[PDB]
């Protein structure tokens, strides 16, 4: 079953050995623990959050904006708390969910600021020879949001 | 002795799963640049369009003027974000 | 199309959600014909919804002008000094109520354009990538075909 | 002249798999065609006095004096 | 990458049915639910005129069979009723 | 991080030189790795308008 | 000329070896069809762009519940080209109307009545 | 003339306020800025389609190149993050690699280490413990 080192006797990939999952699990519950002390202690600077709000993903700190092409139907100045978060990261850690966080974990608020339109937005369709022009003016609705804390908590 | 990537030049990646095996925990402080890794600190229209050219390595077209119609469609107070 | 128009970055006004919200909307004038056909639907506007609505917001101060127009117009003022004029002209009370609050919902910012849809004002937090990032340093500090 | 490569066979392939299976699963029916007869003449009997029923309620809307009388508001003045 | 996701019983799209999708995305800051989604409140309906189907049809088939079974044995009665007298 | 407005974005922008040593290689391998270095598609920054190419010394 | 193609009926007799490739029983076959128009019905005969409207299958990868009955089969056996057949499996029961509102149809091919957002 | 019309500069005027940065005498004849002006609003709306591919490629651009800084292709990238039910998408992963390349580092270095769960649990076949972070969060 031996096979002289020749160029294609072995795979030219370098193999990994990945490592057992006794000692594995035990370092994850150290690295675990550490990191639930940095989220303790307040060891972290500001959090930056990836938020599912409405269909994409917003990447998001706190205090900025978000500009979300549909009227949400609440007042101007109303605090929202984002759920689907999926990644919250600081300067030193992360913590990513399969696919969403916590809703104890981690909380993102925002509130509200203006509930605009959209600028007007043409959509002309016109076909060649066939005296076929249409033409229509759209203007989506639109909400800002203020994104006011992510804020965090120590449930690992 | 595993490692996923050569934990070396950016950030110390110690990746984690909780108990629940729901989150993912990364952990990743940054690694400092080593002293020993440092040096100390040492203490005519034609011509001048091929000397810039060969100056900032570009081509000779980008330093020929351009006409008012293209100076003035230029927007002069453009708007600034961040 | 969005080379014709001019474009813009997203933006508050001082900051609007930060600390408090404040109201954008400072001034609403309308003017209103008392016999004339095309203000009937402000006509019943004023009558009916312009007092719920100037109490279901007390910081915005709303003159009803009542001259003889001939078409009746809503200037909103906004507290960054901009005015958004637009008409109510032969308009049903609903749809004028839905415009009045469309108004008050929103800024004196400008309805062009608006480039990206969003804005951080600090959008990296572990370090923006500089092409020194992702790279590993040598020994005393060396580059390629350095003997010393 | 134009030529097979291999994302078209790769994919004529899978088309063929799904096709297999809709192969088998056709070939099992939960009845013969003696136990179905009759099974559901009911509810199509239904459904088509249903659709016999809204093509011969047609007939001209409601013609109301309030709509009428409501045209004269175009001249409502104030006071 | 879609075809794992078929492995896993997932939905081939991520967009499909699930967590990221099926949740509220928000909720009022004291705690309050937020009014469902448009989206939500449409698949919901679809859904649910999906499984009225699935019963209807499952009654059909069984009733069916059952009616099935009493044309079979009363023709065997009416065999069996007719060999006399 | 924590750098003015100016040294960072003379950072992120800045060109490197890259030295690429051609000695039994093949012309067109070689000339991948150069090309994907002189547009500037081994940066995350990249944009074609944005103009962030590298220098590809080739010996 | 290009006609309407019978198929013949070996072409519909499963063999022990689909049966072990397969998760099919012989005895005991299941109720349920699901249907899903995976090909579009154009560059196709009017008549399967027909049958396509008559088994509700307009919109592609849409699934559709149909009978597992002869005459269901018929028309699934003239279009079986642009669908996808999968049994529908029911692991619990048919939903009652407690369960009515609360089922998803995952994409195994079963349909539960119990559909929380939870993790198990 | 019993009603000829009066009002023609506006229709006039209200195509010639889109023509307004042409070139030539698109900017000022009617005649000529009328097929210039319906033929702009034309690639205005297609173009719909072509920023949101053109947006995507990008993406897949910037998450190759700042993959390839750490060893990986993309292919193997956003494989073995679906494979971790890491349901970022393509937008979120390019801009995590150009503001936060600490993050983007540990996303690479779970998904080299799901790429080799998945080549070693692919070797030794059969009845064996799955990976670590090979395992699957079962939603019900």
């Amino acid at each position: 079953g031996y096979v002289p080192k020749t160029s294609l006797s072995s795979p030219p990939w370098p193999e990994v050995v990945l490592p057992d999952p006794v000692e594995e699990t035990r370092h994850h519950a150290e690295v675990v623990k550490k990191v639930n002390e940095m989220i303790v202690t307040g060891q972290y600077g500001r959090l930056f959050a990836v938020v599912h709000f409405a269909s994409r993903q917003w990447k998001v700190t706190s205090e900025d904006l978000i500009l979300i092409g549909n009227e949400l139907d609440l007042a101007c100045g109303e605090r929202i708390r984002l759920e689907k978060v999926l990644l919250v990261g600081a300067d030193n850690f992360t913590l990513l969910g399969k696919p969403l966080l916590g809703k104890d974990l981690v909380r993102v608020e925002a509130t509200v600021i203006e509930k605009t339109e959209s600028w007007p937005r043409i959509i002309m369709r016109f076909r060649k020879r066939k005296n076929f022009k249409k033409k229509r003016i759209v203007t989506t609705p639109q909400t800002v949001l203020r994104i006011n804390s992510i804020e965090i908590a120590p449930c690992l | 002795t595993y490692s996923p990537l050569p934990d070396d030049y950016n950030c110390n990646v110690e990746l984690a799963l909780t108990s629940d095996g729901r989150t993912i925990v990364c952990y990743h402080p940054s690694v400092d640049i080593p002293y020993e890794h440092t040096k100390p600190i040492p203490r005519e229209e034609g011509p001048m369009i091929e000397q810039l050219s060969k100056m900032f390595f570009t081509t000779k077209h980008r330093w020929y003027p351009h006409g008012r119609y293209h100076r003035c469609r230029k927007n002069l107070n453009p708007p600034k974000d961040r | 199309t969005a080379r014709g128009t001019p474009s813009r970055f997203l933006a508050s006004v001082l900051h609007n959600g930060l600390g408090r919200y404040v109201q954008q909307l400072q001034r609403l004038s309308f003017s209103v014909s008392r016999d004339g056909a095309s203000s009937r639907g402000a006509r019943e506007f004023v009558e009916r919804e312009v007092i719920d609505f100037a109490r279901r917001n007390p910081g915005v101060v709303i003159y009803v002008n009542s001259r003889p127009c001939c078409v009746p117009r809503v200037v909103a003022e906004y507290l960054n000094g901009a005015v958004r004029e637009e008409s109510i002209h032969c308009k049903s009370v609903e749809e004028i109520s839905t415009l009045v609050q469309k108004l008050a919902d929103q800024s004196g910012l400008d309805v062009i354009r608006i480039r990206k849809p969003f804005h951080t004002d600090n959008p990296s937090i572990q370090g923006q990538w500089h092409p020194f990032t992702n790279k590993p340093t040598t020994f005393r500090g060396l580059r390629p075909r350095e003997v010393q | 002249p134009r030529f097979v490569s291999l994302r078209a066979k790769q994919n004529m392939i899978r088309r063929l798999e799904i096709e297999a299976e809709n192969h088998y699963w056709l070939s099992m029916p939960y009845m013969t065609r003696e136990q179905e007869r009759g099974h559901a003449a009911v509810r199509r009997r239904e459904a088509f006095e249903a659709i016999k029923a809204a093509a011969t309620s047609k007939f001209p809307p409601h013609r109301f004096i309030a709509d009428q009388l409501d045209h004269l508001n175009v001249t409502k003045k104030w006071s | 990458g879609g075809q794992w996701r078929l492995q896993q019983g997932l939905a081939a799209n991520p967009s499909g049915y699930g967590p990221l999708t099926e949740l509220p995305d928000w909720s009022y800051a004291d705690g309050r639910p937020a009014p469902p989604m448009k989206g939500q409140l449409r698949r919901k309906a679809e859904r649910e005129t999906f499984a009225r189907r699935v019963v209807l049809l499952s009654q059909e088939m069984d009733a069916g069979l059952q009616a099935w079974q009493l044309r079979q044995q009363k023709l065997q009665e009416e065999q069996r009723k007719q060999e006399n007298a | 991080s924590s750098f003015s407005r100016a040294p960072q974005q003379w950072a992120t922008f800045a060109r490197i030189w890259y030295l690429l040593d051609g000695k039994m290689q093949p012309p067109g391998k070689l000339a991948a790795m150069a090309s994907i270095r002189l547009q500037g598609l081994h940066k995350p920054v990249y944009h074609a308008l944005s103009d962030c190419g590298d220098h590809v010394v080739i010996m | 000329k290009f006609t309407r193609s019978r198929i013949p009926e070996k072409v519909f007799q499963a063999s022990p070896e689909d049966h072990e490739k397969y998760g099919g029983d012989p005895q005991n076959p299941h109720k349920l069809h699901i249907v899903t128009r995976i090909k579009s019905t154009r560059r196709r005969p009017y008549w399967e762009k027909d049958i396509i409207k008559m088994l509700g299958l307009e919109k592609a990868h849409t699934p559709q519940v149909h009978k597992n009955i002869p005459s269901v089969n018929a028309k699934l056996k003239v279009v079986k080209h642009l669908i996808r057949i999968k049994p529908l499996k029911l692991p619990q029961g048919l939903p009652a109307e407690e369960n009515m509102s609360n089922t998803c149809l995952k994409s195994t091919g079963e349909l539960v009545v119990q559909w929380h957002l939870k993790p198990v | 003339l019993r009603n000829r019309v009066t009002d023609r500069y506006f229709r006039i005027q209200e195509v010639l306020k889109h023509a307004r940065h042409f070139r030539g005498r698109k900017n000022r004849c009617y005649r000529l800025a009328v097929r210039t002006v319906i033929r702009a609003f034309v690639k205005c709306t297609k173009a719909r389609y072509l920023k949101k591919k053109n947006m995507r490629t990008l993406w897949i651009n910037r998450i190759t190149a700042a993959s390839q800084e750490h060893g990986l292709k993309y292919p193997a990238l956003i494989g073995n993050l679906v494979k971790c039910q890491v349901e970022l998408n393509r937008k979120v992963l390019a801009d995590l690699a150009i503001y936060e390349p600490k993050t983007f580092k540990s996303l690479a270095a779970l998904a080299s280490r799901r790429r080799h769960e998945g080549f070693a649990a692919a070797l030794g076949d059969g009845k064996e413990p799955e990976g670590i972070f090979s395992r699957v969060v079962q939603y019900h």
